[PDB]
């Protein structure tokens, strides 16, 4: 009843102050690391039919 | 003062002074939650300071300041 | 000199002399570098590179002798530290200005140190020898540039003259120390500036060149895209210190507040509480599918990246206008292609090598940069006694355990590795597997990483290179999970090669922690090779006794067996029973062996003594109801207070 | 598969006749090498992944690198579309080479690696019988 | 013993006493002529302290006899020099040294 | 010509290199006939170039008869072509020579 409602209190307590507020130099470690799983791997990767445009104009031709 | 030294026995099985990861997995299992054992690990080494490990008494006090 | 061009022998067994000069000092022989400062004396080094009559091959001798006596030891440890980018969050590197609306400002990274001795005949000559000898750089760095302004403004009229006797000896050797003198630390941005009005201008690279000279030229442009590199790298750090400061509040305190005028943990509290890595892909993954969130997207805007269009307009021009043999040259004119249509993949493979460190702990970090190069540089060679050094020093250095994934991006489980199968083509590798043994219990997901070389470290059990195998099972559980029939199999059947032993208690000891672990056994490594060990032969109550006569050897394999044995045992609940065939192993392991327990469990500590007793009877409290309680009490307990005021 | 991708048929004549001048032992002995091992979905590595998923960078096993697995079987029809009627004899007999690998006998002993495999993982799911999310993403 | 012949003359009566350091430019030489060290070519004036047993002795007590812009030419025995040791790559074993040695400033 | 056709046998292949381990001694043995020694400098000239195996044997008194060649013939570069080869392997160093 009245005893246990303070059981999901501690207990969720535990993982509840320290998230990225304890360590300062573990978490800008943490903070480039999750940098680049998901804000790096972009899709500006549209190049690939202008360079192989530009590397059949000529002898031998660059991409021969 | 005196009801989180209740809850502390409450939590406290063996009679010892430090809880292990035990007592915390057997009162977790009918709390409410399925957890890992990293994440349980977790919830008596996020606020470790020295390498004891268990979570102890003065800790844990400090700790219960810094929620109620 | 000058003479010696007319004379071909005389000119071609001093150039053969020369290479002797530089094949004897190289790759740091501090000693021999100290002891040729006195046939090749320094000042005539300076006069050989002015000199525009000298001839063709003793031009490129004494340039490549210069170079491998008093820079290319340091030029090569400023190449293994050249992707690594960890870098002190201190003061001053929030002051980047993170793109000024290659002649860099500050780069305030932390690249190694260089220190010079002078070369002098003493007594102290051991304490002396230890680094490098030293020529005067002030006067060489202005030296060299005004070498190249008098090459190539006065080249650019394509003369027949030129003073290698060809356009080869005049500009390769002239590049390849203004290369290695480009790296070296030295060119501050007075005489950046004053050369990049030679290549860019915005001419050097737009001329006429042969091949081995714009090979040289194509390693000169692979090092200014990595000053960029080092420059993107050091600007995110100044934008990530202050955006942490901005996040390690306003999530926390929005944590606290509504967590303060709530009890329960609905979703209030559960919405962010998990792991601290897994949470920081929670707080910055949502901002492009708040108030934070718009500062990132004005900063991914600008880490957009000129240079890149003039190395990617040369670098193709050079292969239109030839057909381009030696095939190094066409590689490396591609690799510096490639790199600048994809900027972010080589900002993505930085990423995984960078750390931030605060200021207080610059004062180690770099003395074990310092000791972990002297351990890199020792990996091409009684060569060992500096490594013992210099991996105890790293051992008793201040950070290696409060950074254990920087440690871990270095590479040094791999370094200590390559250093280790060297050796096994003899007192080094108990110095080398020392050190994994060390490496493997600070931290969980470092024991992962060193995992992957069991594979290999199981061929090489001598007698310690095993120790290595068992520490990185031993205590964790997904490991223990992890590994499959064939990499427990060749440990078994080298069991079978010990039916002659004493080897055989180190090869079950590690079997003990495949299958135990944790203090319950798993199950699918118990069920292995227990299906394999009845295929394998090891009455047995002659043996456990005669061994007291005869003397620890066979008294302790059998004491060891049985441990193993014992791991290897179902459960101590009705799993055991109330289960599918794994009351089978049940039978198992009280039918092919009889209990005959007691040459065990009271004659051995009457006088080894108390430990082949403890691995008897973890065996009997497994597989082996109070009748039995009575029959063996008070076995060993006479002697518990006996011997008690025998301490 | 992106030079051959729609069944081009220049491409499949200059595959052939570099086969046939530059006769190739090795080709067709790393073809019958490649789908040697290639994949399975195995079941014996699902259970451990199941029993730590009670109490603990995922999904490391699926069947055993999927992604280089149908990219080697679409290659090796590719070079049969539109109905070549010699590169399906040359996948048979082989008469330039010495020895000669039987890639169509071969290819269909990797699929009942995968009948005998996908059978089996129905047998371990056979009594459960409601859905689980990795054992959709794996079936 | 060793043979000190002096070239110039200094001032002759403020000369180095013991535990000070001596600036010296030096230019050392073997038996034939043929010259393994200096420090005209380096352009740094030497120094060290007399007593410490830093330099080597010959050159120890012949810079011990001279004084301020006083230069001479040492001719050092080889037992008090290197020795039949030598030293491994600059020096012979067993061969008699001449160093024109010249004081510059002293402490 | 006995000797061009062992320096042919060797000269590509490192597993043929190996197998020239034992006879070095005998090799620079017969160093000092004086009228076969340019055999002899381009056999092992071909050898210690290929495998790292040959550079172990080689001791401090099989380093001086190569040295004393020098003295006894002079300007020959073909002997520092071996030294050059010698001093640093395929691409460690042996700190010992
Ligand atoms: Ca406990
Ligand atoms: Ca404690």
């Amino acid at each position: 009843l009245l005893s246990k409602q303070r059981k999901r209190a501690v207990v969720a307590c535990f993982r509840m102050a320290p998230l990225y507020n304890l360590p300062r130099h573990r978490a800008v470690n943490l903070f480039l690391q999750g940098y680049e799983k998901s804000w790096i791997e972009t899709e500006e990767h549209y190049f690939e039919d202008k360079l192989i445009e530009d590397l059949a104009k000529p002898r031998v031709d660059p991409l021969h | 003062i005196a009801e989180f030294k209740e809850a502390f026995s409450l939590f406290d099985k063996d009679g010892d002074g430090t809880i292990t990861t035990k007592e915390l997995g057997t009162v977790m299992r009918s709390l409410g939650q399925n957890p890992t054992e990293a994440e349980l690990q977790d919830m008596i080494n996020e606020v470790d300071a020295d390498g004891n490990g268990t979570i102890d008494f003065p800790e844990f006090l400090t700790m219960m300041a810094r929620k109620m | 000199i000058l003479e010696l061009t007319e004379q071909e022998e005389l000119l071609k067994f001093h150039y053969h002399t020369l290479r002797l000069y530089s094949a004897v000092c190289a790759l740091g022989n501090h000693r021999v570098a100290h002891a040729l400062c006195s046939h090749v004396d320094e000042p005539q080094l300076l006069y050989a590179i002015e000199n525009k009559y000298m001839p063709g091959l003793l031009r490129a001798g004494y340039y490549d002798l210069l170079i491998d006596i008093h820079l290319s030891s340091y030029a090569t440890a400023r190449l293994m530290m050249n992707n690594e980018f960890i870098v002190p969050m201190t003061e001053e590197t929030k002051s980047i200005t993170l793109f000024p609306d290659p002649g860099i400002g500050l780069s305030t990274s932390l690249r190694p140190r260089m220190q010079f001795s002078s070369p002098s005949f003493v007594s102290i000559n051991n304490e002396c020898y230890q680094y490098s000898p030293e020529f005067p750089l002030d006067i060489l760095k202005a030296k060299t540039i005004q070498m190249l302004t008098e090459a190539v403004q006065e080249g650019s009229l394509h003369a027949r003259d030129p003073v290698g006797g060809t356009t080869e000896f005049l500009f390769v050797p002239l590049i390849k120390l203004f290369y290695t003198l480009l790296i070296m630390g030295i060119f501050h941005n007075e005489d950046l500036k004053h050369i990049l009005q030679l290549i860019e201008p915005s001419g050097l690279l737009q001329m006429k060149l042969p091949e081995p000279v714009k090979l040289q030229m194509c390693l000169l442009l692979q090092y200014l895209c990595d000053c960029q590199v080092r420059h993107r790298i050091e600007a995110i750090v100044a934008f990530s210190d202050d955006f942490v400061a901005k996040l390690q509040d306003n999530q926390r305190f929005r944590y606290n507040e509504v967590m303060q005028a709530l009890c329960p943990c609905p979703e209030e509290i559960r919405d962010q509480l998990l792991d601290f890595h897994e949470d920081l892909m929670t707080h910055c993954g949502i901002e492009l599918d708040l108030t934070i969130r718009g500062r990132l997207l004005s900063l991914v805007e600008k880490v957009t990246y000129t240079l890149q269009q003039l190395i990617s307009e040369t670098m193709v021009r050079w292969a239109q206008e030839s057909v381009i043999e030696d095939p190094e040259l066409v590689r490396a004119m591609f690799v510096l292609l490639h790199r600048q249509y994809d900027g972010i993949g080589g900002l993505v493979r930085a990423l995984p090598k960078t750390y931030t460190i605060n200021g207080v702990s610059v004062e180690d970090t770099i003395n074990l940069l310092a000791s972990l190069g002297q351990i890199r540089s020792l990996l091409s060679v009684e060569e060992e006694k500096l490594m013992i050094r210099g991996l105890g020093d790293i051992m008793n250095n201040k950070v290696f355990y409060q950074h254990p994934n920087l440690m871990r991006a270095l590479g040094m489980h791999e370094t200590v590795m390559e250093v280790m199968v060297n050796v096994l083509g003899p007192k080094m590798v108990a110095n080398c597997c020392r050190f994994l043994c060390y490496f493997c219990r600070i931290s969980r997901q470092n024991q992962k990483a060193m995992f992957d070389h069991l594979s290999y470290l199981l061929e090489n059990s001598s007698v310690t290179p095993l120790d290595v195998a068992a520490a990185s099972v031993m205590d964790n559980n997904e490991l223990a999970l992890a590994l499959r029939e064939p990499d427990l199999e060749k440990v078994v059947r080298y069991l079978a090669g010990c039916g002659l032993p004493v080897e055989g208690e180190r090869y079950l000891d590690f079997l003990r922690f495949a299958v135990f672990c944790n203090g319950e056994s798993v199950e699918e490594n118990a069920n292995v090779v227990v299906r394999l060990l009845i295929r394998r032969p090891e009455g047995l109550l002659a043996a456990m006794e005669e061994a007291i006569k005869i003397g620890n050897a066979i008294m302790t394999f059998y004491a060891a067996l049985i441990d193993l044995l014992g791991r290897c045992a179902p459960e101590m609940h009705l799993i055991h029973a109330a289960k599918g065939e794994a009351i089978r192993i049940r039978s198992i392991l009280r039918s092919l062996i009889p209990l005959g327990d007691l040459v065990g469990v009271i004659s051995i500590a009457f006088q080894f003594c108390p430990d082949h007793k403890a691995a008897m009877v973890l065996f009997l409290d497994r597989v082996y109801v109070q009748d039995f309680l009575l029959h063996l009490l008070e076995v060993g307990f006479l002697p518990d207070l006996r011997a008690a005021a025998s301490l | 598969i992106a030079i051959l991708n729609g069944g081009n048929s220049t491409v499949q004549q200059k595959m052939l006749e570099y086969l046939k001048e530059k006769k190739d032992v090795g080709f067709f002995q790393s073809l019958a090498g490649l789908m040697q091992s290639c994949s399975v979905l195995d079941l014996n590595a699902f259970e451990r992944q199941n029993k730590a998923e009670g109490l603990g960078g995922s999904g490391e096993k699926v069947l055993q690198d999927d992604e280089f697995t149908c990219d080697l079987f679409r290659f090796l029809q590719l070079l049969c579309e539109g109905h070549n009627s010699d590169f399906q004899n040359y996948l048979r007999t082989q008469t330039g080479n010495n020895t000669t690998v039987n890639i169509i006998i071969s290819t269909v002993d990797y699929l009942l690696r995968v009948q005998e495999s996908i059978s089996d993982f129905y047998w371990y799911y056979s009594g459960k019988d409601v859905i689980d999310e990795q054992g959709q993403r794996n079936f | 013993g060793v043979e000190i012949e002096t070239i110039s003359p200094g001032d002759g009566r403020t000369f180095p006493k013991k535990g000070q350091t001596c600036v010296v430019h030096y230019t050392g030489m073997l038996q034939n002529g043929k010259k393994f060290d200096s420090s005209r070519d380096r352009n740094k004036p030497f120094k060290f302290r007399i007593g410490k047993q830093e330099v080597i002795k010959g050159f120890e007590e012949g810079a011990a006899q001279m004084s301020l812009g006083q230069r001479a030419k040492l001719t050092c025995t080889p037992d008090v020099a290197y020795g039949a040791t030598g030293h491994p790559g600059v020096i012979p074993p067993n061969a008699t040294l001449i160093f024109d040695v010249e004081l510059l400033n002293l402490e | 010509s006995l000797y061009e056709l062992l320096a042919a046998l060797i000269r590509g292949n490192r597993k043929n290199c190996a197998q020239f381990s034992g006879s070095l001694d005998w090799l620079i043995s017969r160093l000092e006939r004086l009228e076969a020694s340019s055999g002899i400098l381009e056999v092992l000239h071909c050898v210690l170039v290929e495998s790292p195996e040959a550079l172990n044997i080689i001791k401090e008194g099989h380093i001086k008869s190569i040295i004393s060649l020098l003295d006894k013939h002079g300007r020959n570069h073909k002997v520092l072509d071996v030294l050059c080869s010698l001093c640093v392997c395929h691409g460690v160093a042996v700190r010992s020579n």
